[PDB]
């Protein structure tokens, strides 16, 4: 007999056993990204090559404009979006909703006038032009703030995001641009120093418009690799504001799957399918198109997004309309950086060398491989001398998720073309759409599907005819969630979440148990599965921190001490799993931290030692993560010896200033301080008061008081 | 006339007692502090 | 260097035999799991 | 997980718990058998385990 | 250190981590029961994950925390410490005598006060005590019996009384807000439980609007909670003859529209055109709730059949003695006499299908249903995007 | 800003400020700072009286 | 009431603040610093009551004129 796992589907529906199909247990694919970036640029320009090709006179880089371009005559992807059709869809959406555009725009403006510059510190890695690399958002923002100070640019000290965006827009006009660059001076040692460097206006414009690239290695279910783009800090404010506006608009739209996540999305899915089933005529058919859009960002022109921003803010202050239209302008004239370049080697001499991108065309193309040969022969027209590709048309993945979703919902909501005897409506979310078409027969259902496909092709949207299919309503999939006959199996993909959280013992344990309980609540993880997950997690947790049961004969550094503690203390049911104690957690008490769980079972000496008011292993500065576990997940833990932190792997200026302010005003670490005065004088007054109180209480000597007073005296606030 | 920085100008100093001026100033200071916490203070622009 | 594409192979026979053999009982057991707390609710009894 | 779901589905049908019935069977329900393999073009069943 | 070393103080944990030990107490003293392996119907609801000592908005929570554990930096106490004075003094006394770092206590107090709410699939009780154990209680194809180890009715009554008192007078808003902020429930003004729960009865929503608070923007018509899905209805005045023979000039909605409709425990989807109800989908929740939903949606839809089904008279008032608009007069008439428009509405064949099944005029799950009404044996989850949009008060 | 006005001011003072703005044909929504100033003026006047 | 007013010298704590009789002037720190001058209260206040009474007087005046 020859076994066959697929035969399981003979006796079980695929959706029921869908979890086993996905290989979400092996090693996810991982990676030069220059080839992929060049290919992406090539495809983006190829789809829009028939547009209007001109040369930007502000930067000198070639630009291709597909908007209002020739209507496609083939199924191939098309970025030729007609502006009038986009405005028609927007107008239909506006008519179908009561002043939604006005409310969303006003709320976006109000929350923008309240936003601070420091909000730009959130997010992921960002392109830094002072070094032309990818740096953490906080560091990039700090460096750009520092550089702006030299060229007479200010507004960061002014607080709100409005002055920062205003002086960012101003910076594009300064005849020069001075900043600090890293200089790895040789002395042999390579020591980094700060060198005051300057660049011209064109170079600065190119740097600001440049989009850095990286390989999307983390992907799990795709063989071919995609490139993710990181933008600079000079686009983050505008992109953030437009994204917030689009989120405000799309949240009300019942057709939008974002930004709601979790059981809310399932609720929306089931409610929508039930609605469409209810709305079907008598004996008619409601067909569901399971769609998976491709080239969702290589066909969306930023000019269409500029038009959408202008139409959305039809009635708003001129200043806000201008401000929110900057992001589409910056994206419509963007430039793409190109990885690290190809590598050429000779095997007859065992020699290899990576060729930096600026030197791509310094070599005869007859030496690159034929594929890269064609890639470069096609990329030559748009190649910048500095080593960047002029990429005007299209968008990089991840920038305008909300705005693209709003455009998709606009396409969905037309609901009819030519008053044909059918209707359509659906769910759209960031490159994944599920459509429903109701008619009186299958033929009319596909007439409607074809009409919707054509309408999508009029906005740059090109549904994938290879990754999509159609069937009867009541069975489909949306964003990897499967619906069949009312049964929505949360596809079990949260399996790679049972490892230790890697923050500390107690916190890792709390996070793991909360993860188990949340999975039980949401994904339908059965009680036996939850018990086995507890078992496996406890095994991994004991192994990773070298703390097994004290009785067990395992050897280790901390294990000897655990063994000692095992008999040095009588009460053996109160020890923690980090102290070789017996596991006590079960399904009924996953919501209780174990320290409180075992509080009764502990011994007075043990609880006194572990729960000491002061612990050298516990520090105030270590409390930052006690609320949210990095997605920010809330976990409940208990102060104790096991609440420690791991070793670390104008910087010092800001860091130590903030640290000292926190140490002076202990309330600052919890809630935002309030005051319209310099930090120095606040600290001086507080320290003077504290010194006087310490002396009056006898905690400080008289010589100590005099010294303190002198210092505080010198400072100038006594 | 009362200002947000805990100072005032009165044509006659006997028109209002200590409690009234203290209470109005406390309300103004609370409003200022709440605005600063919400960052509306800088955005706020006076009667001119 | 020209890209090295994977070879285009055929159906082997060892994969099927290993699939069969790894899916059979053996007198030897290695997989062991840590204990958990006592089960007091009926639901956790069913789970156990 | 999947097997859990399977068992739960069975439990949905008739009220009592079947984890002993699906695995080994009982006096009222036969042991659960899937289709596992084949031989000479003849598909073969297989126990729950 | 866990083995030897300095021995600390055990007192602080008795009260500092009060919420955790209360969780353990509720678990230990809970009583378990049987397990029902049959399928469980679950509805997606906005539920509070954990019980709260006194629910308050985040800003008030932060101010209270600072007033508790940060004696310094307490300039100009706002109109929030007097409301929570009892909580302030209780927590202050309890936490005194400790040595834990202040940030830990601040975060624990934030957990104990600031509310945490989420969308969850629930079936049965919904109090935070049951939500804590929802992972064990519920189940897609299994359910367990669990019993864990008031002010609402009083606030409903107080808000209704305030509404009735203020309406009869002129300029009701100022009088209503005066009474609302001058009222108290045994330790605190009415802005201590109104601000706690999300939404509530229509009277509470109106009072919250009169006061300063956020109210869910669902449209309340009688008892119906309506959420528009699509379409725009033009409210145009029209002269329509009522079934009683009289002619009334009232506003009618031209154009098609659809609303998610809720009433008590009944949820559904309603699709209506001008002067006609088109479709209604419901789930079987409760006979009383289903009848209320059907009748109220009937009156709201302004179906010509509903007008032609009137048989008595419409001259009613309220407890304050005022003449209402014809819509609410019809609402009261039909609710008082439910078997008025039901008889002459007309019947429709049962929804022949796998699950769709009909319901008769008596609310029993009997076939030969009402024209348009349909009961699906599925779960309808509605009322998304609770934006709490800006709402004015006249 | 309007959210702050709603939170920190009673509905009565907001209504009076809105009426005053309407008398001057000034939109409260387009000038939230002016509405806040008028509300503060009314509140301080009432507090004085 | 008032600004720093250094006439009192250094600041005083809450415990020493209570020692002052009603109506005195004290130099205190508000929030994170912000020196100010304060006066001990002789009563307990209710802003809502004041606003309600003001509205009542205003509408009484409106009705009387009407």
């Amino acid at each position: 007999m020859n076994i066959n796992p697929y035969f399981l589907f003979i006796d079980v529906p695929i959706q029921a056993a869908i979890s086993t199909t996905f290989p979400y247990t092996g090693v996810p694919p991982y990676s030069t990204g220059t080839g992929y970036t060049i290919d992406t640029v090539i495809r983006t320009h190829e789809y829009s090559n028939k547009g209007k090709q001109y040369i930007s006179d502000v930067t000198g880089c070639t630009m291709v404009d597909p908007t209002n371009g020739p209507l496609p005559e083939d199924n191939e992807p098309s970025a030729y979006a007609q502006l009038d059709c986009v405005l028609e869809a927007l107008d239909r959406m506006d008519e179908e909703h009561p002043g939604l555009f006005q409310a969303a725009s006003q709320n976006a403006m109000e929350t923008l006038m309240v936003t601070t510059v420091d909000k730009l510190t959130q997010g992921r890695q960002t392109f830094d032009w002072t070094v032309c690399r990818n740096q953490p958002a906080a560091t990039a923002l700090n460096t750009t703030i520092t550089s702006f100070r030299l060229n007479d640019l200010n507004g960061a000290d002014k607080g709100g995001l409005i002055p920062f965006c205003q002086d960012i827009i101003d910076s594009l006009d300064r005849p020069e641009m001075t900043f600090f660059s890293v200089k790895n001076i040789k002395k042999i040692k390579r020591i980094p120093m700060k060198v005051k460097d300057k660049i011209t206006k064109v170079e600065y414009i190119k740097r600001a418009l440049s989009l850095n690239t990286m390989t999307k290695d983390a992907e799990r279910g795709k063989l071919k690799r995609r490139a993710i783009a990181t933008a600079g800090i000079q686009i983050r404010g505008f992109v953030l504001v437009v994204e917030n506006l689009a989120k405000n608009i799309c949240e009300n739209l019942e057709q939008s799957g974002l930004p709601v996540g979790g059981n809310e999305k399932k609720a929306k899915l089931s409610n929508a399918v039930a609605k469409m089933l209810s709305n079907c005529p008598p004996g008619g058919i409601s067909m569901t198109v399971t769609g998976d859009n491709t080239k969702w960002n290589e066909c969306l022109n930023p000019r269409i997004f500029l038009a959408m921003t202008e139409r959305i803010t039809r009635d708003s202050p001129i200043w806000f309309r201008d401000f929110c239209s900057i992001a589409p302008v910056l994206f419509s004239n963007k430039i793409a950086r190109l990885g690290k370049g190809f590598m050429i080697t000779s095997k007859t001499k065992r020699l290899k060398a990576q060729i930096p991108c600026p030197d791509l065309f310094s070599i005869p193309l007859e030496r690159y491989n034929e594929e890269t040969r064609a890639k470069l022969k096609k990329l030559k027209p748009f190649f910048n001398e500095e080593g960047t590709a002029s990429l005007s048309p299209g968008m990089m993945m991840g920038m305008f998720n909300m705005l693209s979703t709003v455009l998709g919902v606009a396409a969905l909501g037309i609901k009819n073309i030519g008053n044909k005897e059918y209707l359509w409506d659906g769910l759209q979310s960031s490159d994944d759409f599920a459509l429903f078409v109701n008619a009186k027969d299958e033929e009319t259902c596909m007439e409607g599907i074809n009409d919707f496909y054509r309408t999508c092709k009029l906005l740059g949207i090109n549904m994938s005819k290879k990754k999509s299919y159609c069937n009867e309503t009541g069975m489909f999939e949306f964003t990897s969630m499967f619906y069949r006959d009312g049964f929505v199996s949360n596809f079990a993909m949260e399996l790679p979440s049972f490892g230790v959280a890697g923050v500390n013992e107690s916190a890792d344990m709390a996070i793991g148990m909360t993860i188990i309980k949340n999975n039980m609540i949401n994904n339908g993880m059965g009680p036996a599965t939850a018990q086995t997950a507890i078992q496996l997690f406890i095994a991994d947790y004991r192994y990773t921190y070298k703390c097994h049961r004290g009785d067990s004969k395992v050897e280790g550094k901390r294990m000897k001490i655990i063994k000692e503690l095992w008999e040095n203390t009588k009460g053996r049911d109160g020890l923690l799993v980090a102290d070789g104690g017996p596991n006590i957690y079960n399904l009924r008490n996953l919501h209780i931290p174990e320290i409180v769980l075992k509080y009764n079972l502990m011994d007075p000496e043990y609880k006194g030692r572990l729960l000491h008011p002061q612990n050298p292993f516990v520090g105030h500065l270590s409390i930052e993560g006690i609320k949210e576990a990095d997605k920010k997940m809330d976990y409940d833990a208990v102060s104790g010896t096991h609440s420690w932190r791991t070793k670390r792997n104008e910087e010092q200026c800001y860091a130590k200033c903030c640290n000292l302010f926190e140490a002076c005003f202990n309330s600052a670490s919890y809630r935002k301080p309030v005051g319209q005065h310099s930090m120095l004088e606040a600290m001086a007054h507080r320290l003077r008061m504290d010194a006087r109180l310490d002396y009056e209480s006898g905690r400080m000597s008289k010589d100590d008081f005099e010294k303190a007073m002198a210092h505080l005296g010198e400072i100038g606030y006594i | 006339i009362f200002s947000y920085n805990q100072d005032y100008s009165l044509s006659n100093e006997s028109s209002l007692d200590e409690e009234g001026k203290g209470r109005v100033l406390s309300r103004l200071t609370e409003l200022q502090a709440e605005l600063s916490l919400k960052n509306l203070w800088q955005v706020l622009i006076g009667e001119e | 260097e020209e890209p090295k594409i994977p070879n285009k192979c055929r159906v082997a026979a060892w994969v099927q035999t290993e699939m069969n053999l790894l899916s059979t009982l053996t007198s030897k057991r290695a997989l062991d799991l840590p204990e958990i707390g006592p089960d007091v609710a009926p639901v956790e009894h069913v789970g156990s | 997980q999947q097997m859990e779901a399977i068992v739960e589905q069975e439990s949905s049908i008739q009220g009592y718990d079947m984890t002993k019935a699906c695995f080994k069977g009982d006096r009222v329900n036969s042991p659960k058998t899937f289709s596992i393999g084949t031989q000479e073009g003849k598909l073969v069943k297989g126990s729950f385990g | 250190w866990n083995t030897y070393g300095p021995i600390g103080d055990t007192e602080g944990f008795e009260r500092v981590y009060e919420s955790f030990f209360l969780r353990k107490m509720r678990l230990d003293n809970a009583t378990w029961g049987r397990i029902t392996f049959g399928p469980v119907e679950r509805v997606r609801k906005r539920v509070l994950l954990n019980p709260l000592t006194k629910e308050m908005p985040p800003d008030e929570a932060s101010n209270v925390i600072m007033e508790i554990l940060f004696p310094k930096e307490a300039g100009i106490p706002r109109e929030s410490t007097w409301i929570h004075r009892e909580l302030i003094k209780e927590k202050r006394e309890k936490l005194k005598g400790t040595m834990i770092t202040p940030i830990v206590l601040a975060y624990m107090l934030e957990r104990e006060l600031v509310a945490r709410r989420r969308f969850l699939p629930v079936a049965g009780a919904t109090s935070a005590e049951f939500i804590e154990m929802l992972h064990c209680l519920q189940g897609e194809n299994w359910r367990q019996i669990y019993h864990p180890g008031s002010r609402s009715q009083s606030m409903i009554v107080a808000c209704r009384k305030i509404i009735r008192r203020s309406i009869v007078a002129s300029n009701p808003l100022e009088l209503a807000v005066e009474i609302a902020n001058k009222t108290v429930i045994d330790t605190e003004p009415l802005k201590s439980c109104l601000a706690a729960i999300d939404g509530g009865d229509v009277a509470c929503d109106i009072i919250r609007a009169a006061l300063g608070l956020k109210i869910r923007q669902r449209q309340r018509f009688g008892r119906l909670e309506l959420k528009r899905i699509s379409g725009r209805g033009f409210k145009n005045d029209e002269e329509i003859l009522i079934g009683n023979g009289t002619i009334q000039k009232i506003g009618i909605w031209d154009g098609e529209e659809e609303f998610h409709v809720r009433c008590g425990e009944c949820r559904g989807i309603l699709k209506k055109s001008k002067m006609k109800l088109e479709k209604l989908l419901i789930n079987s929740a409760k006979k009383e709730d289903m009848r209320d939903l059907i009748i109220l949606c009937m009156v709201f839809s302004q179906d010509t059949r509903m007008f032609q089904g009137v048989r008595g008279e419409i001259n009613f008032l309220n407890r304050a003695g005022q003449l209402l608009s014809p819509m609410y007069q019809l609402q009261r008439y039909f609710l008082n006499r439910s078997n008025d428009l039901f008889d002459q509405w007309g019947y429709e064949e049962s929804p022949k299908a796998s699950e769709l099944h009909g319901i008769n005029e008596s609310m029993n799950a009997s076939d030969y249903t009402l024209k348009g009404v349909v009961v699906t044996r599925n779960v309808i989850d509605d009322f998304s995007s609770t934006e709490t949009e800006k709402v004015s008060i006249t | 800003m309007d959210t702050f006005i709603t939170r920190n001011f009673q509905t009565t003072i907001i209504q009076k400020a809105k009426n005053t703005m309407a008398e001057f044909s000034e939109d409260p929504e387009l000038q939230p700072a002016m509405l806040f100033n008028i509300c503060v003026h009314l509140e301080v006047c009432y507090v004085i009286s | 009431s008032g600004k720093y007013d250094p006439d009192l010298g250094d600041f005083k704590t809450i415990e020493e603040l209570e020692k002052l009789k009603p109506g005195e002037k004290a130099n205190i720190l508000l929030y994170q610093g912000k020196p100010v001058k304060v006066v001990k209260r002789k009563r307990y206040s209710a802003l809502s009551n004041d606003i309600s009474q003001g509205i009542k007087r205003q509408r009484m005046t409106v009705e009387s004129m009407g």
